[PDB]
């Protein structure tokens, strides 16, 4: 419902802006890819976007370490939860193998997740997200989706 | 009515282009521009300058019919009566 705690899913979820969307991350040997993937009215669309880029900037600025916690016991949870089964034991090592080699650094992980701060994700956000040149996707009905040249504009805040 | 939702139906379109930054402000527009200027100027110059000679004309035409016919009173009578 309207009461959930993530903005979006309070929002998304109050004047339904969007049918549904889900935040991706891939990284590639060299590379990463983080944004999100929504479903939207076809009137709908811009305001979704004008919230979306709301959360990031925010983050990058005000966040807290409040809300820092809720995320932090998540992605505990998710990391030990897919771990149980044979094949996703089993699948880990290939990738980790080709990728981290042999580690398995499975309660290091957990004392990974202490190493993260809030200065630190707004460090690393500033980095990546401020201020940047971001890539734009698209399927019609589209035409509502504005410009480039706003989301540009609308990257980086006026400090508003 | 809403401006940008509802205007037109249009399906299978397909559109690229890049950030501002990735591109550069005078991708020869120097030497790449000068002969795109030239060839269609020259599409206007015949529809367009005829009338402007005509006034010029006219109006040294005038300027001089009109300066004779003035200037001089002794002109075509002398001052012989």
């Amino acid at each position: 419902g309207a009461h959930l705690s993530s903005p979006l899913a309070s929002i998304a979820a109050t004047n339904k802006l969007c049918q549904s969307f889900q935040t991706f991350n891939i990284c590639y040997a060299d590379t990463g890819l983080l944004g999100a993937h929504f479903v939207c009215d076809h009137m709908s669309i811009d305001d979704m976007m004008f919230v979306l880029q709301g959360q990031w900037m925010r983050l990058c600025t005000s966040a807290t370490e409040s809300e820092v916690l809720r995320g932090k016991n998540l992605l505990r949870n998710a990391l030990v939860s897919h771990l149980d089964g044979t094949t996703p034991v089993c699948e880990d090592i290939g990738r980790s193998l080709l990728t981290y080699g042999r580690r398995i650094p499975l309660a290091e992980w957990e004392s990974r997740i202490a190493e993260v701060d809030a200065r630190v994700v707004r460090e690393v956000c500033s980095k990546y997200f401020y201020d940047q040149c971001p890539a734009v996707a698209g399927f019609g009905p589209i035409e509502q989706l504005p410009d480039y040249n706003r989301i540009r504009s609308g990257m980086f805040w006026l400090r508003f | 009515g809403r401006q940008f939702g509802h205007l037109t139906r249009v399906r299978h379109v397909i559109t690229y282009s890049l950030s501002p930054f990735e591109q550069r402000a005078f991708p020869h527009y120097f030497s790449k521009g000068i002969p795109n200027v030239l060839r269609r100027t020259r599409a206007c110059i015949l529809r367009v300058a005829p009338p402007f000679v005509a006034f010029y004309l006219v109006y040294t035409w005038g300027t001089q019919e009109f300066e004779k016919s003035k200037r001089k009173n002794p002109a075509a009578y002398e001052n012989d009566r």
